[PDB]
C-alpha cells in the first residue's frame, strides 16, 4: 500500500513552503493525553506530549480530526494537535482498557448481568457543564499586573506608572498599552446561549453591565492579533482567583513589598487622605501573599525601579521569542 | 604586666563572648537585623514614587 507513503509527504510539503505563514487562532490544553502511545496521526513520528495550561496557537485547517499548531516554547517548530472532539471522543476510550468502565462491577460476577453500556456510561450525559477539553484563547496572553496595593490608590497609581513608562519605550513599536474603566470580573466562559445580543431586551440585563465585560475580549483580540501585550489598569482585578479560568487567562505579575511595615511609611509620606481605604491596604496586599503565588508565571522581587524594569523586560523579551 | 595583661584580656573576652552568646538567644540581633532591611527598602520605593511622578501624566 503505497497511498500511505504518498500522503505521508503532503502534509510535510505544504507545511515547509511558506516559513511566514500567519496564526490564525489560539487554544489552550489541560489533559496530559501522551501523543505516543497510540500512533494515530497523519504523519508517522512521535508527536510532543504537551503538558496542562499550554498555549496552543493554530495557523492552519487540514481537516476535521486533527489540526497544525505551534507551541509557546523557545524556537518552536510545527507539530499536531488533536481536534477537542477527536481529544473526546479518544478520552471515553482510555476508560475502556479497565476490565469495566461503568455501573456493572466485575466483582466475581460474570455471565449474570451483562449490563452493556447504555448511553448514561457514554459521553451523552455530564451536559449540566459539559466542559471542552480546548479552551478559546487569544493569539496574544494579556498581561495583568495586580498589586501591591489597592488598584488607583495613589500609590499604585505612582508605582505601575513609571513600570508602564519604561515598558512602553524600551518596547516602542512593540507594545500596546489601554486603560479601562468597566468592569472586568463579572464575566465567565459561558453563561448563555447569547448573552446581550441585543439592548432593548429590557429585562434583567438589559440595564446591567455586561455589554462592556464581554466586548472588551474580541475588540481586544484584533488588537492582539498584532500579537502584542496589552496591559491595563482597570479598577476591579484586585486578585488572580477569578483571573485563573477567565477567558483572558493574562499575564499576572508579583510586586510585593515584602514587609507589610513599610506600607505604612509610604502612606504616612502622602500624610492624610490615606484613611479613605488604609484598612484595605492593610490587608490587600496580604491577600496576594498569604495565598500561594502559583498565579504569578513569574515574580518582580526588587525594592528599586531600575532592577525592577529588568526583571520584567527579561520576561518579555524570552516570551516574546516563544510565538514566534 | 605583659602575663597579667593577657590573663585579664582573655577572661575578659571569655566573659564577654558568653554574655553575648546567653543575650544573642533573645534576639536582640534581629531587632537590629531587620532595621537595616526596613532602611534600604525604604529610598528604595520613595524614590520610585518620587521620580514616577515626575514622568507625570
Amino acid at each position: 500500500e503505497s497511498a500511505r507513503r504518498e500522503v505521508e509527504s503532503q502534509a510535510q510539503q505544504q507545511l515547509e513552503r511558506a516559513k511566514h505563514k500567519p496564526v490564525a487562532f489560539a487554544v489552550r490544553t489541560n489533559v496530559s493525553y501522551c501523543g505516543v502511545l497510540d500512533e494515530e496521526c497523519p504523519v508517522q513520528g512521535s508527536g510532543v506530549n504537551f503538558e496542562a495550561k499550554d498555549f496552543l496557537h493554530i495557523k492552519e485547517k487540514y481537516s476535521n480530526d486533527w489540526w497544525i499548531g505551534r507551541l509557546v516554547k523557545e524556537g518552536g517548530d510545527i507539530a499536531f494537535i488533536p481536534s477537542p472532539q477527536r481529544l473526546e471522543s479518544i478520552r471515553l476510550k482510555q476508560e475502556q482498557k479497565a476490565r469495566r468502565s461503568g455501573n456493572p462491577s466485575s466483582l466475581s460476577d460474570i455471565g449474570n448481568r451483562r449490563s452493556p453500556p447504555p448511553s448514561l456510561a457514554k459521553q451523552k450525559q455530564k451536559q449540566a457543564e459539559h466542559v471542552p477539553p480546548y479552551d478559546v484563547v487569544p493569539s496574544m496572553r494579556p498581561v495583568v499586573l495586580v498589586g501591591p496595593s489597592l488598584k488607583g490608590y495613589e500609590v499604585t497609581d505612582m508605582m505601575q506608572k513609571a513600570l508602564f513608562d519604561f515598558l512602553k519605550h524600551r518596547f516602542d513599536g512593540r507594545i500596546s498599552i489601554t486603560r479601562v474603566t468597566a468592569d472586568l470580573s463579572l464575566a465567565k466562559r459561558s453563561v448563555l446561549n447569547n448573552p446581550g445580543k441585543r439592548t432593548i431586551i429590557e429585562r434583567s440585563s438589559a440595564r446591567s453591565s455586561i455589554a462592556e465585560v464581554q466586548s472588551e475580549i474580541e475588540r481586544i483580540f484584533e488588537l492582539a492579533k498584532s500579537l502584542q501585550l496589552v496591559v491595563l489598569d482597570a479598577d476591579t482585578i484586585n486578585h488572580p482567583a477569578q483571573l485563573a479560568k477567565t477567558s483572558l487567562a493574562p499575564i499576572i505579575v508579583f510586586v510585593k513589598v515584602s514587609s507589610p511595615k513599610v506600607l505604612q511609611r509610604l502612606i504616612r509620606s502622602r500624610g492624610k487622605s490615606q484613611m479613605k481605604h488604609l484598612t484595605v491596604q492593610m490587608m490587600a496586599y496580604d491577600k496576594l501573599v498569604q495565598c500561594p503565588p502559583e498565579s504569578f508565571d513569574v515574580i518582580l522581587d526588587e525594592n528599586q525601579l531600575e532592577d525592577a524594569c529588568e526583571h520584567l523586560a527579561e520576561y518579555l523579551e524570552v516570551y516574546w521569542r516563544a510565538t514566534h | 604586666s605583659f602575663f597579667v595583661l593577657n590573663l585579664v584580656l582573655g577572661v575578659l573576652s571569655g566573659e564577654f563572648s558568653k554574655e553575648r552568646e546567653k543575650a544573642k538567644a533573645r534576639g536582640d540581633f534581629q531587632k537590629l537585623r531587620e532595621k537595616q532591611q526596613l532602611e534600604e527598602d525604604l529610598k528604595g520605593y520613595l524614590d520610585w514614587i518620587t521620580q514616577a511622578e515626575d514622568i507625570d501624566p
